[PDB]
RNA sequence: GAACAAUAGUAAGCACAAUCAUAGCACAUAAAAACGUUAGGUCAAGGUGUAGCUUAUGGGUUGGAAAGAAAUGGGCUACAUUUUCUACAUAAGAAUAUCCACCACACGAAAGUUUUUAUGAAACUAAAAACCAAAGGAGGAUUUAGCAGUAAAUCAAGAA
């Protein structure tokens, strides 16, 4: 039973039902454990794919784009990377077609 | 402009975090492709319509258990009662039209 | 007020450093100036970072100090391309080298 | 029950823009690209062309709510006009007045 | 004429309420909000979802509450609990009366996953700030 | 009430700032009075001020079907107070908008913006690479 | 069913008036505007009374439309010197329908035709260049709108 008001907002807040002050919009939300150079350098999914070719000016701009992106986790920017390389790998056959030998 | 600019832009550039080497204007919209959430992924978008499924169902559960009070769907079952009891409802179906 | 705590606009950091408050060389704080640009207000001296692109502020947070080491430790690295400084880049008028030294020069001369 | 079969046809829409979604940025991503061959374009146009085009997002419809209406809907209450106003007047809408200057 | 909203002129027997004997174009004049909530203040999001609540909350209080439901109904929102206050008139038995209380209460803090508080003030007949 | 100490050097505002959003003033006014009042009890030496007001207006067709040249023109006033505070800490910061932010009406909005001390960072103190 | 040196009228209710809004007044505008009238408008905002449809007057996919011989209402841009260009913001420089064989230009292409680019799964859409420079030379009967920061002219913003 309830002693009083405060004793309601207190087991409320107890069970997590009502809301922490002062109010971070934040809390609840621990985003995976990530830290900024895990989200900004993507160099780590960079490795593997041609050097030199358009295919790095291309996934540089897919880099830099992921790389502003806070309304996505670690997660599945690096699902896009790997299926672009699913698909890049995919067809061997376009690519070299096409003029430039890659890899 | 100097060679000198144009190597203080790409210290800036790859600094930063933004676009390195040069590129299009045409291309740039890949990076702003990226960079944002698209159209159609939107909270504002998927979720528009509430679900009325939930609420219909929900609230005739609560009518039938004798708990919420729909007066609406009382004139419209009275209405019924007063339609077929008349002799004019809704034909089982397959009856109606060659017979 | 609603069910939702969760607010798009929080995660903006800035900074605010005066670069008087720096050991940055004449060197460094020029070459500073003309590497950060326009986050840079030049009557005041107040330099200014906005980070936005990490979901939590914390990250925002570690990145624009992040970008105030980076860039303090890449002022001071002097390079090959910085002999290469043509003198239209110049934030100054150096008498040395100059048109109007030539001129006078030739005034001297004649 | 959604109030029509309109609503019904679009919420199919918001759940079909919402899956195919990824596919849809990743495909778009090469195709809008400059740099990249036009081989791996036509590939892409083939590819996007592929999808159901019940999931890309111009085919989504914005409707009022309760009402289903169409057209004349306020994009911040995604509420028809008719059933704004009533709500309003009501004085059911919060800070929403009638307009003196 | 304008019809928004607005109790017509009777041979002068009919009883009105104080909220209804006032038409639209009085609202922040004398007349205050029914609903309140942060949305649709100059810099906020999220207006639609308040009042497709609201709404909910109206067709809600009025079937479950058969006949005793006094005058509209007032709805604050505050720090993401819900408070619901109603004008109610004396019809049933206080039994009843709490079991709904606590029925709803549980109810709205499960459906829309917030805490919801309820306030009922009981009224003897409907309040009449006009005519009779 | 329990009360802990830890080690740690607490965090210092220069500017705490805080915005009030409203319809109403009244609100606003009194919201004002208490904001005052509470700060001043716990000496945090605070100023107030009103920033101009915002209104937006937008229009609908006044009818059903078809009257063009009839329109219903409808209002939202957005009212602004600011409560400045100067030379604060971290906890007293934490109290007082705990305080503050628990007891807000249901009709207005908070913003608040933090200006934090911090002396220099570990990396550029007076290392040179 | 009223006459104020008043002859049968008294009446709360609701309009108008009064107050609110246009961040002080005053004014103006805004709003307000009862009762009834025009079986005025809308069963396509939605909801329903009465009648109908129920292997269909229901529910889905796919493709298809919206063409002009005209006739007209409303607009925008003009027909040019109070104009046109570029600088530019409010002292400038040049162009200027007839010389004549101009290597056509003065105004006036918002229209066409080419190429781009925006968006989009899909250009039929939109924007910008280049070309082209046509009708038009202040318009018949007859008419719209405005009493002040209004008309007129110039500029931007927002809604979807
Ligand atoms: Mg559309
Ligand atoms: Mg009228
Ligand atoms: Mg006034
Ligand atoms: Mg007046
Ligand atoms: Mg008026
Ligand atoms: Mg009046
Ligand atoms: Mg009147
Ligand atoms: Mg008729
Ligand atoms: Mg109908
Ligand atoms: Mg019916
Ligand atoms: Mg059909
Ligand atoms: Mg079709
Ligand atoms: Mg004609
Ligand atoms: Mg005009
Ligand atoms: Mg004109
Ligand atoms: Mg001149
Ligand atoms: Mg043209
Ligand atoms: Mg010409
Ligand atoms: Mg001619
Ligand atoms: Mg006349
Ligand atoms: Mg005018």
């Amino acid at each position: 039973p309830f002693q009083n008001g405060f004793e309601e907002m207190i087991q409320w807040t107890k069970e997590g039902k009502l809301w922490e002050f002062p109010i971070n919009n934040e809390a609840g939300f621990d985003d995976d454990g990530s830290e900024f150079h895990e989200h900004i350098f993507l160099d780590k999914y960079l490795q593997d794919f041609p050097k030199q070719g358009p295919i790095r000016h291309f996934m540089e701009l897919v880099t830099c784009g992921l790389s502003k992106n806070p309304y996505l986790s670690v997660k599945q920017k690096v699902e896009h990377i790997e299926w672009f390389r699913n698909y890049f790998n995919e067809k061997r056959v376009i690519l070299k077609e096409s003029g430039i030998q890659l890899n | 402009l100097s060679e000198y600019a144009v190597r203080m832009s790409r210290l800036s550039a790859r600094l930063f975090g933004e676009v390195a080497r040069p590129t299009d204007s045409k291309s740039m919209k890949v990076v702003k492709l990226f960079s944002e959430q698209p159209l159609a992924k939107r909270k504002e978008t998927y979720d528009w319509y509430p679900n009325h499924n939930t609420y219909f169902a929900l609230m005739g559960t609560l009518r039938f258990l004798g708990l919420y009070r729909d007066e609406h769907q009382d004139f419209r079952d009275e209405q019924l009662r007063l339609k077929k009891l008349r002799g004019k409802g809704k034909p089982r179906k397959g009856e109606g039209k060659r017979a | 007020a609603g069910p939702s705590i969760r607010n798009p606009k929080a995660r903006v950091v800035t900074l605010r450093v005066k670069l008087s408050s720096l050991n940055l060389d004449d060197h460094a704080k020029k070459k500073l100036i003309k590497l950060v640009g326009d986050r840079y207000c030049k009557s005041t001296d107040v330099l200014t970072i906005k980070t936005d692109r990490c979901p939590l502020k914390r990250q925002n947070y570690d990145y624009a100090v992040y970008l105030l080491t980076v860039l303090y430790h890449e002022s001071w690295k002097t390079e090959e391309w910085e002999k290469k400084k043509t003198e239209a880049d110049m934030e100054e008028y150096i008498w040395e080298n100059s048109t109007s030294e030539k001129n006078i020069l030739e005034t001297l001369l004649q | 029950y959604y109030v029509d079969w309109k609503m019904l046809r679009d919420v199919k829409r918001r759940k079909m823009a919402y899956e195919y979604a990824d596919e849809r940025l990743r495909i778009n991503s090469l195709r809008k690209n400059t740099i990249l061959p036009k081989d791996l374009q036509e590939v892409a146009d083939e590819e996007i062309a592929s999808l159901p085009r019940d999931s890309c997002p111009v085919r989504i419809r914005n409707r009022c709510v309760m009402t289903s209406r169409p057209r004349g809907v306020k994009r911040r209450w995604r509420l028809s006009r008719i059933v704004f106003r009533h709500l309003a007047d009501h004085g059911q809408l919060s800070g929403v007045q009638r307009a003196m200057w | 004429k304008n019809r928004a909203a607005r109790v017509r002129v009777s041979k002068g027997d009919k009883p009105v309420t104080y909220e209804e004997a006032h038409a639209p174009h009085y609202i922040a004049h004398r007349k205050g909000w029914l609903s309140l909530h942060t949305g649709n203040l100059d810099g906020e999001d999220h207006a639609a979802e308040r009042t497709v609540e609201d709404v909910f909350l109206r067709k809600f209080m009025l079937g479950t509450f058969p006949g005793c439901l006094a005058d509209q109904l007032v709805l604050k929102r505050r720090a993401n609990q819900l408070e619901i206050c109603a004008l109610v008139l004396r019809q049933l038995p206080p039994h009843k009366f709490y079991f709904l209380v606590g029925y709803s209460e549980t109810l709205l803090s499960h459906f829309y996953k917030c805490p919801v508080h309820l306030h009922l003030q009981t009224v003897p007949s409907k309040v009449v700030y006009k005519y009779i | 009430p329990e009360i802990t100490i830890s080690d740690e050097p607490d965090t210092l505002y220069k500017r705490l700032s805080v915005l009030v959003k409203g319809h109403d003033k009244a609100v606003l006014d009194s919201y004002e009075y208490f904001a005052v009042l509470a700060a001043k009890e716990l000496g945090i030496s605070i100023k107030v001020h009103e920033p101009p007001r915002k209104i937006e207006r937008f229009t609908l067709l006044k009818s059903v079907h078809i009257f063009k040249k009839h329109r219903v023109q409808y209002e939202m006033r957005t009212l602004y107070r600011c409560l400045e505070l100067e030379h604060l800490t971290g906890s007293t910061a934490d109290v007082y908008l705990e305080y503050i932010q628990r007891n807000l009406p249901e009709g207005v909005a908070m913003e608040v913006t933090k200006t934090k001390l911090e002396q220099l960072p570990e990396h550029i103190r007076k290392p040179i690479w």
